[PDB]
């Protein structure tokens, strides 16, 4: 898979 | 002057390179005031550390001295690093404020784990946090007081340590049972501390959570059992005495500590217990090494060797840590790195 872009730190 | 230029904040003046604009206290000491940054020349935002009376007395400098040569050991982009370090003086003589300047993120851990993740992200960012843990261990760094507070992320889900040892969370809670027993330890006691952070992840709940360290061992006896004698042979006598004599807990299954509910693949969650069922393991003799968890498959999906394998520029002298010198010769050795 490819690897995470973005994370939400709300 | 000429290439400086002053701020007030607060009580403190910051004197900075023209580069560094847009300055505003985002947390203070004690150690130091640290003030968020736009870097005009990286077109990146930074933090910038002014040391807090480093040449106060001897304390204070080694202090100084060593928190420096600790950032040269490490090179790694799950580590924080220092992208500058200057001082406005401009000889040996009247050389005293010392500036660091590293990498702004967006946030540390806390809040981020209290949040439903997907294994992608939770597998990823433990990836790097191991990465980042395998590299200070090269270096000859033993964290040991790993936590959510001390390790920040930013929105591309990108994750980097500081701290070798706002929102805040005392350690303790995350800290390994060799450490609250006074047993001694060695770089696996990093690993119990992602355990904790795994298992928070998890279920947004801290695992152990004590007033202070004799009832975080009952947390952890009560939820991952009794130790084994052998284990208990390994303790002081006087701590030997209390912990040998508590109730006796078999401990909870990690099936029932961390059942499927608190997944979202059937598989990807029997892997992410079982890497928990290995990471959160009281016996540091029986626990999971670092170079272990990153091969385990809920983790090696990510794997790169140049992330992995790449050494550290340098390895920490342990002596420094029992040397002394006057307040003016660390200030002479502190000069010297700041000017190099």
């Amino acid at each position: 898979p490819k690897r995470p872009t973005t994370l939400n730190l709300f | 002057d000429n290439q400086f230029y002053s701020v007030e904040v607060g009580d403190s003046t910051f004197t900075v390179l023209k580069r560094y604009q847009n300055l505003k206290p985002i947390g203070s000491g004690a150690q130091g005031i640290v003030c968020a940054a736009y870097d005009a020349v990286l077109d990146r935002n930074v933090a910038i550390k002014k040391l807090s009376r480093p040449f106060q007395n001897q304390t204070h400098a080694k202090r100084a001295y060593r928190e420096l040569v600790l950032m040269k050991c490490v090179n790694h982009k799950n580590i924080i690093s220092l992208l500058n370090v200057f001082t406005p003086q401009k000889t040996l003589e009247e050389f005293q404020d010392v500036y660091l300047v590293m990498e702004l993120m967006d946030a540390n851990l806390c809040q981020v784990i209290q949040m439903e993740l997907d294994h992608e992200r939770m597998s990823y960012l433990l990836y790097q946090m191991l990465c980042g843990i395998k590299h200070l261990h090269s270096a000859g760094i033993i964290h040991r007081d790993l936590k959510p507070s001390n390790i920040v992320v930013k929105s591309d889900c990108t994750l980097k340590i500081l701290d070798f040892g706002t929102p805040y969370v005392v350690t303790r809670y995350y800290r390994a049972p060799e450490v609250i027993l006074g047993m001694g330890y060695k770089e696996n006691v990093d690993i119990w501390s992602v355990g904790c952070i795994m298992g928070e992840m998890v279920r947004h709940k801290i695992l152990f959570p004590g007033r202070d360290y004799i009832d975080q061992w009952n947390k952890v006896i009560e939820q991952l059992g009794t130790p084994c004698p052998e284990f208990m042979k390994k303790l002081q006598p006087t701590v030997r005495n209390y912990v040998e004599n508590r109730p006796k807990y078999a401990g909870l299954t990690f099936p029932k500590l961390f059942p499927d509910s608190l997944f979202p693949n059937k598989l990807k969650a029997s892997q992410a217990r079982d890497l928990l069922s290995k990471m959160l393991v009281i016996d540091p003799a029986k626990r999971i090494s670092v170079d272990d968890a990153l091969q385990h498959p809920y983790i090696n999906v990510w794997y790169d060797p140049a992330e992995v394998e790449a050494p550290p520029p340098q390895i920490y002298d342990k002596q420094l840590d029992e040397r002394e010198h006057t307040i003016e010769e660390w200030k002479e050795l502190i000069y010297k790195e700041v000017m190099n």
